[PDB]
């Protein structure tokens, strides 16, 4: 790789300019060693002051792994870099990949290192690494090649990357290898068995064809992945209790799904009864319960993915470890709706948790349609800003924003 | 002559698309004239700046000032034009560090590197953007046009051009001499080193060798000044550290500008003085914008300056850092919504303290503004030690067991141990999960007429108790809350409420102790009396007998 390609920003926009976050000793540290190897290998290059741009940088540790990792936040960068057209529009996203038994992900990030970065635009790659109490200026460095996490990174080496794999997708017409920032997505139905050497047999091609963390893979299997319809209870004697909460999540659903109907159920509340006093469902009701049981089992209509519109992800906290979630773009009409539970790592730390299924739920929106989601986080700003760096292990960064107000609809998905 | 390392030069630029100044000259005094000559006559021997030819398009504006005693003219150039127009430049004096970070150092010398400072040059492509013109005597003959040829004084790129170049330069000798410290501030530059006092000035040699290799005249600090160091506003002393000597002053008619230049001591005395409250004294300010206009002072106000004053009897000092040592917060509650803290290794001698006020809002908890308080304790930490502390916090182990797993948002605070401190942060109320056998069940509601602001609430319960209470100068949300605090006033130690209003939900799901409204503050007052309360909501207008009963009483 020795030309470069011109790359600009988006009109009427200057380069970033973050405020680096505090970092830890030990991060410090680690960024002063990492970044002292990639200087010497002429990767990053220091700045002089004419540089005012800046992109915040910190230290992590992917999963499985005992070695930091350098990690850039091009956040703010990659939403003022120009729209990338690089030798075409955009390669459609497989929709075969979210339907393959088993889909490993690689890190492949460090094959951009060997493609050089246009001499101008390496100035908004500026990044610091700071000094413990500001005792020394920070450490100021802008990157020479193209850089981990950059929107267009993946773009730029699109050219390149088509090259290596094509002798094994046209060993292999079968498998499905779709590229998503710095990580490699390859999808086959084959079993477990030597789907790891048929990964394997992917790495040194890329060791033969030019890496610290390449030799590890993301195991995922999504067609085994859950999707939740509104489920409604199945009793034998309800409660005034019960049915008051049956007929408040029947309203919600009105809102999703046409024919609910609640007449039925309304009128065993006939009366100002205590909530504990069991009522026996007339005929009219259980009629009506069925119909209602059976317009949930149908998915919602009117429900298709727009590209050009953001993906929103809802988050809502419902204890001992459990999370439900659902991926949308205009309210009531989810493109998925899921629920995890048992955190490894992290049964009483619910940050923690919050961000695995953070990391979770972006990993399915890449399968599924190609891009992260928007997050509204059930988290308060101040505590979330402080600590999710801390359990981050993935090399892309979603947007997320923050929820104040506790929704009702948390009992809805219970 | 023995040959000096080039200092690199920093490229610089205007801002896209502007162009350098061109700044009439104003007219000047003969003798004004004449001084300006001498001055620049013997910058240009010293190589500062340099004269031009009338080609140059440029100009900023010149003029001749004087001091008190010193009978001496001096110059100054107004680069307040091209200083708009120049490129923005990373400025790495940003922050300053704090002193609790700072380690014990043996000895310190002080170089002044002010001398230093001329020998950084200008981008020579810059330099014309520069030029500036000494009007002639009578104005008979042209003027003298000259242009700087290092970087000038007032000019916005000066202090971090010459920062960089300063660092770049001293990075080397730091990097092998990892025995001492070296930091840059203004014209001075510190040395500090464990190393006896006899070795210490051997570093100190050294690193005016090292300086000389770019030609660099650095002496000692003329008239050393004694510790301790007038630094930041800080007291450094050899041992410890403190604040410059806070004084507030004694008044009887406080305006705008007095409060908030006694907030400004107050917080910045609130690094190492323990207690400092401003919170009644800083809402005086809220919505005033002339610095002239007087405030009465409120009696909690009075006694919350009474109570600083106090605090600040006595100096306090703060210890330096310890790598070895452990780092311990503690946190105290003060009320209204005040915290304070000390961060401290050992017991009793602090490295700093600090302040916490809760954020503005309608209504709030202890449990949240405590875990606000970890967090910026934290952050802060990081900023100054690279490392959190072990929390001390006022809140039982139970008591914060029951509040995050129960809690609808995701929480977390770090490492952490109860220390019996009163007053304890505490769960006011617990609202309970599942309906409660034997409980009277208050079905609640209101209404309130938008035109009349009329309105009314009540309740109906399984046991036939009604009430119904007309209302003026109240709204449906007002309504709605006044319908279940009378349910709360009207029951037993044990009760089931069924609202309709996701208002009202919104609010007590929030679990708040305190609120600006009072209606919600009587609301937390009935709950906390409580022995078990089951909120259960329900769609409105929905057929839902007891709701649909009261909503007919409460709609006129
Ligand atoms: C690990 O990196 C660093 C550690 C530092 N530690 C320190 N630590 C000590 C803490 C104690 N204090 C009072 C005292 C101590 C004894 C004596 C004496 N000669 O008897 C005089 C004054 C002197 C300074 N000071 C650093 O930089 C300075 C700063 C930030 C400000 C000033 C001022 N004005 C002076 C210095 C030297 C450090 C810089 C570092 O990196 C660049
Ligand atoms: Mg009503």
């Amino acid at each position: 790789p020795i030309e470069t390609v011109p790359v600009k920003l988006k009109p009427g926009m200057d380069g970033p300019k973050v405020k680096q976050w505090p970092l830890t000793e030990e991060k410090i540290k680690a960024l002063v060693e990492i970044c002292t190897e990639m200087e010497k290998e002429g990767k990053i290059s220091k700045i002089g002051p004419e540089n005012p741009y800046n992109t915040p940088v910190f230290a992590i540790k992917k999963k499985d792994s005992t070695k930091w990792r350098k990690l850039v936040d091009f956040r703010e960068l990659n939403k003022r870099t120009q729209d990338f057209w690089e030798v075409q529009l955009g390669i459609p996203h497989p929709a075969g990949l979210k339907k393959k038994k088993s889909v490993t992900v690689l890190d492949v990030g460090d094959a951009y290192f060997s493609v050089p970065l246009d001499e101008d635009f390496r100035k908004y790659t500026a990044f610091t690494i700071p000094s413990i109490n500001n005792e020394t200026p920070g450490i100021r460095y802008q990157y020479n090649v193209l850089p981990q996490g950059w929107k267009g990174s993946p773009a730029i080496f699109q050219s390149s990357m088509t090259k290596i794999l094509e002798p094994f997708k046209k060993q292999n017409p079968d498998i499905v290898i779709y590229q998503y920032m710095d990580d490699l997505y390859v999808g086959s139905d084959l079993e477990i068995g030597q789907h790891r050497t048929k990964i394997e047999e992917l790495r040194q091609h890329l060791l033969r064809w030019g890496p610290p963390f390449l030799w590890m893979g993301y195991e995922l299997h999504p067609d085994k992945w859950t999707v939740q319809p509104i489920v409604l209870p199945e009793k034998d004697s309800w409660t005034v209790n019960d049915i008051q909460k049956l007929v408040g999540k029947l309203n919600w659903a009105s809102q999703i799904y046409p024919g609910i109907k609640v007449r039925q159920l309304s009128k065993l509340l006939r009366g100002t009864k205590a909530l504990t006093e069991v009522i026996p469902l007339t005929e009219e009701a259980e009629l009506e319960l069925a119909e209602n049981r059976e317009i949930l089992k149908e998915p919602v209509h009117g429900v298709y993915y727009d590209p050009s519109k953001d993906l929103i992800a809802e988050i809502q906290k419902q204890g001992q470890g459990q999370w439900t979630y659902q991926i949308y773009q205009e309210p009531f009409k989810n493109l998925k709706t899921g629920k995890y539970a048992r955190m490894r790592g992290a049964h009483t730390n619910d940050v923690k948790q919050l961000t695995e299924a953070v990391q979770k739920i972006t990993t399915e929106s890449i399968v599924i349609w190609g891009k992260t989601p928007k997050f509204k986080l059930p988290i308060q700003k101040e505590t979330w800003e402080t600590w999710w760096t801390e359990y981050w292990q993935a090399t892309w960064i979603p947007e997320w924003e923050f929820v104040n107000t506790p929704p009702l609809v948390k009992l809805w998905y219970q | 002559m023995v040959p000096i390392s080039p200092i690199e030069t920093v490229p610089v630029k205007l801002k896209p698309g502007m162009d350098g100044p061109k700044v009439k000259q104003w007219p000047l005094t003969e003798e004004k004239i004449k001084a300006l000559v001498e001055i620049c006559t013997e910058m240009e021997k010293e190589g500062k700046i340099s004269k031009i030819g009338p080609e140059n398009p440029y100009n900023t504006p010149v003029f001749a000032i004087k001091k008190k005693d010193s009978t001496k003219w001096r110059k100054l150039v107004d680069f307040r034009e091209l200083n708009k127009r120049t490129q923005d430049f990373w400025e790495v004096q940003l922050g300053i560090p704090h002193p609790a970070g700072l380690k014990k150092k043996k000895s310190v010398t002080v170089l002044d590197v002010g001398d230093a400072y001329f020998s950084v040059p200008l981008d020579e492509d810059f330099r014309k953007y520069t030029a500036f013109t000494i009007p002639s005597i009578n104005n008979e003959t042209p003027g003298i046009r000259y242009q700087y040829n290092v970087l000038p004084q007032g000019w916005k790129g000066s202090p971090a051009i010459f920062q960089s170049s300063m660092t770049k330069i001293l990075e080397p000798f730091a990097a092998q001499n990892p025995d001492i410290v070296i930091y840059q501030y203004m014209d001075d530059l510190y040395v500090g080193s464990d190393l006896e006092i006899g070795q210490h000035r051997t570093k100190i040699e050294e690193l005016r060798q090292h300086l000389l290799r770019w030609g660099l005249t650095t002496p000692d600090k003329k008239h050393q000044k004694e510790p301790p160091f007038l630094w930041m506003g800080y007291e450094l002393h050899p041992d410890k550290w403190t604040v410059q000597p806070i004084v507030l002053p004694e008044k009887d008619s406080w305006t705008v500008n007095d409060i908030q230049k006694l907030v400004g001591k107050l917080n910045w005395a609130s690094q190492i003085y323990p207690g400092i409250k401003v919170r009644q004294l800083s809402k005086l300010l809220r919505g005033t914008k002339a610095l002239t206009e007087v405030i009465p002072l409120t009696e909690e106000a009075e006694l919350e300056l009474a109570e600083n004053r106090e605090i600040l009897k006595e100096p306090v000092h703060g210890v330096y850092y310890d790598p070895s040592k452990d780092l311990i917060a503690e946190i105290q509650k003060q009320g209204q919504g005040q915290w304070t803290y000390q961060i401290y290794q050992e017991p009793f001698k602090n490295l700093k303290t600090g302040k916490y006020a809760r954020m503005r809002g309608a209504h709030t908890n202890d449990v949240k503004q405590l875990t606000e308080a970890v967090q910026k304790i934290t952050t802060e930490s990081i900023v100054i030690w690279g490392k959190t502390p072990k929390f001390k916090l006022p809140i039982q182990k139970e008591t914060w067991e029951t509040w995050w797993t129960e809690y609808w948002q995701a929480t977390w605070i770090p490492e952490w141990e109860f220390v019996n401190t009163p007053p304890l942060v505490k769960l006011w109320y617990q609202l309970e999960k599942e309906p409660i056998v034997g409980a009277e069940t208050f079905y609640v509601d209101g209404a309130a007429n938008r035109e009349t602001k009329l309105g009314k609430a009540g309740y109906v319960t399984n046991k036939g108790r009604q009430k119904v209470v007309p209302l003026t100068n109240t709204t449906n949300q007002k309504t709605e809350l006044q319908a279940i605090y009378l349910a709360l006033q009207d029951s037993g130690l044990e009760v089931n409420i069924v609202t309709d209003s996701q208002y009202a939900l919104g609010i007590i799901q929030a679990q708040p102790d305190k609120s600006e409204s009072e209606l919600v503050n009587q609301i937390i007052e009935q709950l906390i009396k409580k022995e078990k309360v089951y909120l259960a909501w329900v769609p409105a207008h929905k057929g839902i007998g007891g709701n649909e009963q009261v909503d007919k009483l409460v709609s006129a």
